């Protein structure tokens, strides 16, 4: 990261500071990385965080200076498509099946996140053009 | 390897024979597995085994226990448990065998609408139900004009009567309807009364094989029924081990003695008589044996035993008990004589219409004739007792055969069977804390049936391998024949036992010593217990079983002196007594020899026929409806040989899938050419699978491994999407966070 | 026999 | 399946039958007849020689040969006729299809058992066979593993002690006294009363007299004093022609020679002293258990009173503190056959048979080492 990047990233970090002390929680570090263009797994986020315990994850606060090496560490299309073709081979995906797998397998999300991301992408049959949905979620 | 973080294994436990644990850190090849349990525990990996894996949840709960990609005791126990408790499904298929769990409570499934729904259905398309056995036997008889059998195996008290009842109801209804089922079901009260005894585990243990033939005309309309019986346990009549009773009828007859009609028999307190006395246990709890006889006599009436015949039978059985009370005084080591005016004999002779002074002679002498001459000669007190006890066993087994023929007279038809179907109720493999000649006979019979079963299964799999054109050489027969040879060959345990009967001064010590000299290091299946010289161990298919020798030369002896039979045939007082005998080597055959012959008449009656197997298991002791206990279940699954049958099938190619089904499951990994590549892509050992015309055949492990890599592929794809979607939503929420 | 007796 | 034949050659009666049944079904005398007279009628079906029951039907015109004298087979060619008649005519069973069990007295020339084996393999093609000692078989027949067997048939008498199924070879006694020699003495004492039986047919008539009328006096001397002093013993018997002959003290006096072979001039003492002298050749730990069982076997023992005479005079010989028990089942005439019937049906015995394989390998010499 260059000086301009470091300044923009620090500003973004401060936007996530909900207490005014210039810090975020451990649990926000991943969110900041994702807002900054990273796509870390929850496991990767905890690893760069040092596998924190529940208590410090929920209440311990860290400033930008400790986050930055973590962002660096995380930082340092055809698979995405095949990954969606997993849940298909006519280029569609059931809305019920995608909802079930996203809320019940892997790093399970909430029903509201899945409804939000899936909103407007499924048709009347309950099929999602996943190539279009993928372009949408990658923009 | 197969053991990874987020693997699942069964750990052995006394609380339940297995319980599930989770593999908390990956194993690598050494001496601890880090396990997690329903919380921390550590489990030594110890010389040797590894703990068995757990089937994935696609497979768990399926109707057919051979669709499991690991085949071992806990997996089966779990599938039966969940199907029974969670579905309330009792019936299940294991391979060809139906497993049928006793609920202790009536269920709605049996109604005629279901009978109709099962008509014309192939077994496999149906959810398993006993109507699937009945139907596929009935329609095999219709297809192919060979008789069919049904075989029902287990501990008694697991409902074998009910499985018979619903099978013959099925036959009645899909035929249409001779009122056979009513008369057949009216047989059970008497055939239990004569047929059943308490046993150390159980009440109402049936001690004899029972066979029902349902005959059909050329229309496949029910003609009529015929009953046969085999393998009767004759030795129980004269001798019981502690905490057992004689056949129920004797105690029903004794407790009846208060009734005026039975006044003349002079039946005493049930502990008055030597054949009732010995078990030391006159009264079963939860039974009124006086009230039972009111049922028995009614079933006799309503099968057409005349009022005259009932009082004949109860005369004969009073005869047997009084005969048992007869006592001999030895007058010399060679010679014995009945005390003058000994009252038991007086009563037996009065009951039975014979002279006192003829029986007093013939009980105490035996006669031999050359062609020219005859000699009457005395016999020892031991031979006189063995003769009396053989006479009682011969009367009882002739009475039992007469009652069966007088039932067939009530069930036979003028129209003769063009073909029949047969239903066999038989005792399973048996083991108790003591083992004795009865348990040896039962276990030998089951080893013969388990041979027949393994032969029939090997037939069917040879057919299925030709249909799919997979060569038989890749499967092998598992043969229990060495264990049969150990028992019934020349110089086998039964052969040396019959030898040691006729041998002079034969004793259970010299018998055991002959066993050890003959077999002890000659045969793999025979072993001596380390601390005892009076016992020996046979490795049967189900288990190792330790037998005591101490009984067998009492029980194996049978000989009857034709003189005494000719005294009884002479009787004028009533018709039944000479009627029994009417129909010369057999008088000399031992019980072990008569048993082995009856077992051949059975094995030919089933080799005549095509079998179908049902197994029944009794999941708890307190008759609690829809409760299941692993510690009974594991016993009874083993006593039914199901767990060997599973082990053998696991030595085969137990899981087989059609191409559509596989392709539909595993496109995520990626028509016949397609899968033919995909298996070479995913499996390095070609031995692990075979191709066929419509099917693929897998060695036991493979399908769970394929499910595992499928789940991992799906996991990776899911997590890639999950992280990227959540991250985009976080970039959107970032703009929310500004806003 | 052969010696000490007739048979 | 297949069942052994069991044969006892004996002298006098041959008795044979199938293993595992109660009594022999072929019992007939071991006697061979040849005609001696001119044959007059042409067209009779004249027949060279007769065997068994036929020879005693026609005995008036026949010389009767016994082929076995003192348990030795003296004439082989006439022995083979007896065996051939036994298997084909009496049992009607072909010997190729059945093992065969054969019976012999101890202490007799080995050439006899060799040639008896050779005939069974070479002429009858018997699949397997064995030769057993009559004494041993009497114990199987009476249900003991321990006793001293006193056995006397026609021909040879022998004692064998057995203790827990071990024989004691050095104690075996053999005596030629029993059997025919009682009859050849009886014919001499009957000559004193003016009847003369010379022919081999008359010998068989005396053999029937002996079986009907002889008995053993408990005290010999008082019964001679009595039958001298009275006719009250006297009994009379009807010959085949309807003559009647009457017999007094001779009828006890003949079996008495079993206890005093001095009467006929034999060298050595009677069966009580050979039984006692046999027990005295046994080590002192077992004598109590031989005295407790004495098993009498074979037909000569059948004379009424012989058991009580034995038991009395051995109790005179033995030390007084012991029980002498004499065991004489009424069936004892058959005991050797019944015991062979038991033995041949034991499963353990199926290794004992001499098979044809071993005979062809090693020749008839095998009998001595494989058999006792
Ligand atoms: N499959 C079943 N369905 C319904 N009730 C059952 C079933 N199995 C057992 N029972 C009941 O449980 C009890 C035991 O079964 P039952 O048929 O009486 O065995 P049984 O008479 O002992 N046959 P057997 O053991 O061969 O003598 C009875 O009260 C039955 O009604
Ligand atoms: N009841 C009898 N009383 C006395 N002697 C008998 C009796 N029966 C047979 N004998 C004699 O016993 C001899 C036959 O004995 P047996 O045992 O048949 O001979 P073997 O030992 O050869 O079979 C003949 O001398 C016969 O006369
Ligand atoms: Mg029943
Ligand atoms: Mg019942
Ligand atoms: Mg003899």
């Amino acid at each position: 990261f260059n000086k301009d990047q470091l300044e923009e990233f620090k500003e973004a970090f401060e936007l996530f500071d909900r207490v005014g002390d210039g810090k975020i929680l451990y649990s926000q570090c991943g969110d900041v990385m994702r807002a900054l263009g990273q796509n870390p797994t929850n496991a990767e986020v905890l690893k760069v965080l040092g596998n924190p315990k529940s208590d410090e994850l929920k209440s311990r606060r860290v400033d930008f200076e400790t986050f930055l090496p973590m962002l660096q560490a995380v930082a340092k299309y055809e698979d995405y498509l095949e990954g969606f073709r997993v849940f298909d081979g006519n280029g569609k995906v059931m809305g019920a099946e995608l909802r079930h797998v996203l809320t019940t397998l892997g790093e399970k999300m909430t029903e509201e996140e899945v409804e939000t991301v899936l909103a407007g992408h499924e048709d009347s049959n309950g099929c999602i053009n996943y190539e279009a949905f993928l372009k949408h979620i990658l923009s | 390897e197969l053991y990874t973080k987020y693997a699942r294994v069964w750990i052995p436990d006394p609380e339940e024979v297995w319980k599930s644990a989770e593999l908390l850190k990956d194993y690598k090849p050494d001496k601890v597995l880090q396990l997690r349990l329903e919380k921390d525990l550590e489990y030594c990996l110890d010389p040797k085994e590894l703990p068995p894996l757990r089937n994935p949840d696609i497979l768990v709960g399926e109707n057919d226990l051979t669709a499991l990609s690991y085949l071992h005791e806990p997996a089966v126990l779990h599938n039966l448990k969940v199907r029974f408790i969670d579905s309330k499904l009792i019936y299940t298929y294991c391979g060809i065998v139906l497993v049928a769990i006793n609920p202790y409570e009536q269920l709605p499934i049996y109604g005629e609408d279901i009978i109709n729904a099962y008509s014309g259905q192939n077994m496999g398309d149906m959810d398993p139900h006993i109507f699937a056995v009945a139907e596929e036997a009935y329609k095999q008889m219709a297809r192919d004009e060979r008789n069919q059998s049904i075989i029902v195996s287990g501990e008694s008290g697991a409902g074998k009567t009910v499985s018979a009842k619903y099978a013959m109801r099925y036959f009645a209804t899909v035929s249409g309807s001779a009122n056979v089922e009513e008369k057949v079901l009216a047989s059970n009260p008497i055939m239990e009364s004569i047929g059943n005894a308490k046993t150390t585990r159980n009440d109402n243990s049936s001690r004899f094989g029972k066979y029902i033939e349902i005959g059909f005309d050329k229309r496949y309309r029910i003609i009529g029924a015929n009953m046969r019986t085999y393998l009767l346990e004759k030795s129980r009549v004269v001798f019981q081990a502690e905490e057992e009773r004689n056949y129920h009828i004797f105690y029903q007859l004794c407790a009846s003695a208060a009734l005026p009609e039975f006044k003349t028999l002079r039946l005493g307190n049930a502990n008055y008589f030597h054949y009732t006395k010995q078990g030391g246990s006159p009264v079963i709890d939860g039974i009124d044996d006086a009230k039972e006889m009111v049922n028995t006599r009614q079933a006799c009436t309503l099968l057409g035993i005349s009022d005259s015949y009932q009082m004949g039978i109860f005369r004969i059985l009073a005869g047997i008990l009084h005969l048992g009370n007869v006592e001999f005084a030895s007058r010399d080591s060679d010679s014995c004589a009945i005390p003058p005016k000994h009252d038991p004999l007086t009563i037996f002779c009065d009951l039975m219409g014979v002279d006192y002074e003829e029986m007093a002679h013939w009980l105490c002498h035996r006669k031999l004739a050359t062609a020219t001459e005859t000699y009457i000669k005395p016999i020892s007190k031991l031979h006189a007792i063995n003769a009396r006890d053989a006479l009682a066993k011969h009367i009882y087994a002739n009475l039992f055969n007469w009652i069966v023929d007088h039932v067939n007279k009530a069930l036979h038809s003028t129209v003769k069977q063009h073909s029949f179907i047969g239903v066999l109720d038989i005792y399973g493999f048996e083991t108790f804390e003591i083992n004795s000649f009865e348990q040896f006979c039962i276990n030998y019979a089951n080893e013969k049936l388990q041979q027949q079963f393994n032969m029939h299964v090997f037939k069917l799999e040879q057919e299925e391998y030709m249909k799919e054109q997979i060569p038989w050489t890749l499967i092998d027969f598992y043969d229990n024949q060495p264990c049969i040879n150990l028992i019934e060959a020349k110089m086998g345990v039964l052969d040396l036992l019959d030898e040691e009967c006729k041998m002079p001064k034969g004793s259970d010590d010299t018998w055991a010593q002959k066993l050890y000299n003959t077999h002890l290091n000659k045969c793999a299946l025979f072993e001596k217990p380390r601390l005892s010289n009076k016992a020996f161990i046979i490795k049967h298919f189900a288990d190792k079983v330790e037998y005591q020798c101490e009984g067998f030369l009492e029980k194996n002896k049978d000989t009857v002196y034709e003189e005494q039979i000719k005294v009884l045939k002479s009787s004028k007082k009533f018709k039944l007594l000479p009627e029994l005998f009417q129909d010369s080597k057999e008088h000399k055959k031992t019980v072990g020899h008569q048993f082995r012959n009856s077992l051949h008449l059975l094995m030919e009656t089933l080799n005549a026929t095509t079998p179908h197997y049902v197994r029944c298991i009794k999941p708890n002791d307190f008759k609690f409806p829809f409760t299941f206990d692993e510690k009974r279940a594991v016993q009874q699954l083993r006593a039914c040989g199901v767990l060997e049958t599973i082990r053998i099938s696991a030595a085969g190619f137990p899981s087989r899938w059609t191409y559509q089904e596989f392709f539909s499951r595993y496109r995520v990994l990626m028509r016949k050419q397609t899968c033919k590549n995909v298996l070479e892509k995913l499996i390095l050992d070609k031995d692990k699978y075979q191709f066929g015309k419509t099917k693929i055949f897998f060695r036991a492990g493979q399908v769970a491994y394929l499910e595992k890599i499928r789940a991992d592929k799906l996991r990776a794809a899911c997590i890639r999407i999950q992280k990227t979607i959540r991250g985009w939503l976080m970039r959107k929420k970032y703009m929310r966070m500004r806003r | 026999w052969x010696a000490x007796c007739p048979a | 399946e297949t069942t052994a034949l069991v044969c006892d050659n004996g002298s006098g009666l041959v008795k044979a039958g199938f293993a595992g049944d109660d009594a022999p079904r072929a019992v007939f005398p071991s006697i061979v007849g040849r005609p001696r007279h001119q044959g007059v009628m042409v067209g009779m079906g004249q027949k060279d020689s007769y065997v068994g029951d036929e020879a005693q039907s026609k005995r008036g015109i026949l010389t009767l040969k016994y082929p076995i004298e003192h348990g030795i087979i003296t004439n082989w060619d006439d022995m083979e006729k007896i065996w051939h008649h036994t298997f084909y005519n009496e049992l009607r069973v072909a010997p190729e299809e059945h093992p065969t069990l054969l019976t012999e007295a101890p202490l007799n020339p080995k050439a006899n058992r060799e040639k008896m084996t050779q005939i069974m393999f070479e002429t009858f093609n018997v699949p397997a066979m064995y030769v057993a000692i009559q004494a041993v078989l009497s114990l199987y027949a009476s249900g003991r593993t321990t006793g001293i067997v006193l056995d006397s048939g026609d021909g040879v008498t022998h004692n064998v002690p057995i203790y827990e199924g071990y024989a004691l070879p050095h104690a075996i006694m053999r005596l030629d006294l029993a059997g025919r020699d009682l009859t050849d003495y009886l014919m001499k004492i009957l000559t004193e009363r003016g009847y003369s039986f010379v022919t081999t047919a008359e010998r068989e008539i005396v053999r029937d007299i002996k079986e009907k009328l002889c008995y053993v006096a408990l005290d010999f001397e008082n019964e001679m004093a009595t039958a001298a002093s009275s006719s009250s013993l006297e009994k009379s018997y009807e010959l085949p022609d309807g003559q009647v002959i009457t017999i007094g003290n001779e009828r006890f006096r003949c079996p008495e020679t079993l206890f005093q072979p001095s009467f006929i001039g034999m060298e050595s003492a009677g069966i009580h002293e050979t039984t006692y002298n046999s027990i005295m050749k046994c080590d002192i730990d077992i004598r109590k258990d031989l005295y407790a069982n004495n098993v009498m076997s074979g037909g000569t023992t059948m004379y009424p009173g012989i058991a009580d005479r034995m038991q009395k005079e051995i109790t005179a010989l033995a030390p007084s503190t012991m029980k002498i028990k004499i065991i004489a089942p009424p069936e004892r005439k058959y005991s050797v056959w019944i015991g062979g019937s038991i033995l041949a049906s034991l499963s353990t015995f199926q290794q004992m048979w001499i098979t044809k394989q071993e005979y062809d390998e090693a020749g008839p010499s095998i009998v001595h080492r494989k058999c006792f």
